[PDB]
DNA sequence: TGACACGTGCCTGGAGACTAGGGAGTAATCCCCTTGGCGGTTAAAACGCGGGGGACAGCGCGTACGTGCGTTTAAGCGGTGCTAGAGCTGTCTACGACCAATTGAGCGGCCTCGGCACCGG
DNA sequence: CCGGTGCCGAGGCCGCTCAATTGGTCGTAGACAGCTCTAGCACCGCTTAAACGCACGTACGCGCTGTCCCCCGCGTTTTAACCGCCAAGGGGATTACTCCCTAGTCTCCAGGCACGTGTCA
């Protein structure tokens, strides 16, 4: 299945798109893969900062947990 | 916009991705990060539509991109 | 500024390829190569691992940390 | 002793010190030295197949650098 | 149509048949169109690193013999 | 003999080559080995989905299946 | 940690190399490596056998479960 | 003299667990421990293999790891 | 010759087997609609002759170009004994920051229709 | 030289989960100390970077030759896509069942250690 509500992930990728450029529409097939891809690489992270957190003899995930998940990882972060 | 992402959808993303306990600032944190990562593929997915003269987006254009954000 | 010293790299470079494939001459450039590599992995690793322990407020490296930091970057 | 004794303490304390550790347990080292032999035996793994594929016998600096590429660093 | 795209329906069932396959799902053929690129995307992208190594323009046998060796083949 | 057609095949490996390359010339022995190569592998990997699908007591083979067969056998899956 | 008993296995190794050759000791550090291996390959078939309960539409692993996953490996 | 036997039920049943097992069959334990003997054999087939050769009269870890190597 | 592995003994907590309880996941069956398998067909991409053109792979050779070695030494570097101190780690505490639950409701998703953007047979 | 597919916007319904507010509680950062371990000082060995000869395997570049890759026509060709009928089955529901999950207790033992003994490059 897919996690994340499949409109507002729509609203927010034509947000950044018409940031981009204009009048350049997504096909709804295109809009799926896409959206599959952001959610596999949110639970990658979060499986990362999950490690991260429980490295850190705790059980709850913080935000510097991420960071630093992203800053090993290679992210520009 | 990026609000569209809501808290109970981003407890049950971590959830997926293993977490047990989350803060609560957190989901504004996740929120900026997806917005670079989104920004990311889409300015490449963005720069293979406007390199091929199609204007229009293909399913190839966007895996193209998320292989090239990823290899 | 190679840390690593030449001759003992040069002679584990050539055990681990006696392996690999027997009387193997390698050149001193491959080599240079090789070490030259070697401690730029090495060097991210050890800040990768140091950025961990400093997470967990520590300022002592642990194996531990160089397994998070192996299993986020994607090698284990 | 073993070749994998001559990455000395001292060499993997400064490469460490280079990497901006300022301490560090004794168990590293040991630690370090294991995952050194991975990362070589890996890009030697791809060193030897190139010098195979040129049929050649002197492992060459060209060898080495496509195996450091596709290997990822 | 695309190249992925002369992997025809029927030679999918063929290879299928081959591997004592009895019935086939409608999705298969997508499916192993998908699996199929990956594989020559892996094989191809060694063999043509192999054919920058000889400093030659033409991909040869040799190239593939090595790219599928260091592939689980 | 070879299943799979050999002019398709041959199209598809110079268009993920001039992905790779662009200026790659194939010689017909390497084509002819990738297409031996990949016709056995398609083989092996759709006798261990058949092996999967008698498992589940079906005769059919499903995407399922074939997602099984290849996380068990080590790929990406 | 280990999820096997130490004494058991040294048994167990002990009558399977009295087979090959008589009386060639090993290292207590090459038997805890040993088992240590074996502890992987155990939790690692064992993974895959459910992944194969999973898909069988089933919750409790079977012996056909663990051949057919040992099959699809290729072990045997 | 059964040395297999050794490696309890419980013992298994852990080992499944770990692996993420939630329910488990009565048989896979006879079974598991077959499965386990035949992996054993090999090897310490290899590593005896290595040992021979080295004419070496101890088996040391880096055997067993080339043992492993050349099995995984 | 000196460091490492094998056989005895006690014992105490730590763990393994048994059977009592049961219930819940597993095993056999039916049919409903789905959906592959197969019969016809034709043409549109496949596939070998055939001239033909040639960019480039493969091989042979010269040459110097860089590898490996005998031998030194010395001196910067490594193994190590001992120490003072700085941090790892186990523990107490308390309180801001986490998890569940219900209630109005505000946006998702399906349903449908008017409107055009557009590369294309 | 116009055409079928698809995107955007709007009317309108159900629907279902979203935010907030409450309660409960917990678990984590700070303080504190026992421990331990380690960075460094100082000594003495050591073994490595470099420098002489010295011979020498061979990497590489250049040239020659063939040689098969690309090109197209092109005739045949044959089988892929598509459509329609036949019927095999995926699976969701149903009903039985049986055997594996807890688990307390009786019983076996892992290893800690303490010791004595034999062994191998």
């Amino acid at each position: 299945e897919l996690l994340i509500r499949k409109l507002p992930f729509q609203r927010l990728v034509r947000e950044i798109a018409q940031d981009f450029k204009t009048d350049l529409r997504f096909q709804s097939s295109a809009v799926m893969a896409l959206q599959e891809a952001c959610e596999a690489y949110l639970v990658g992270l979060f499986e990362d900062t999950n490690l991260c957190a429980i490295h850190a003899k705790r059980v709850t995930i913080m935000p510097k947990d991420i960071q630093l998940a992203r800053r090993i990882r290679g992210e520009r972060a | 916009n990026i609000q569209g992402i809501t808290k109970p959808a981003i407890r049950r993303l971590a959830r997926r991705g293993g977490v047990k306990r989350i803060s609560g600032l957190i989901y504004e944190e996740t929120r900026g990060v997806l917005k670079v990562f989104l920004e990311n593929v889409i300015r490449d997915a963005v720069t293979y539509t406007e390199h091929a003269k199609r204007k229009t987006v293909t399913a190839m254009d966007v895996v193209y991109a998320l292989k090239r954000q990823g290899r």
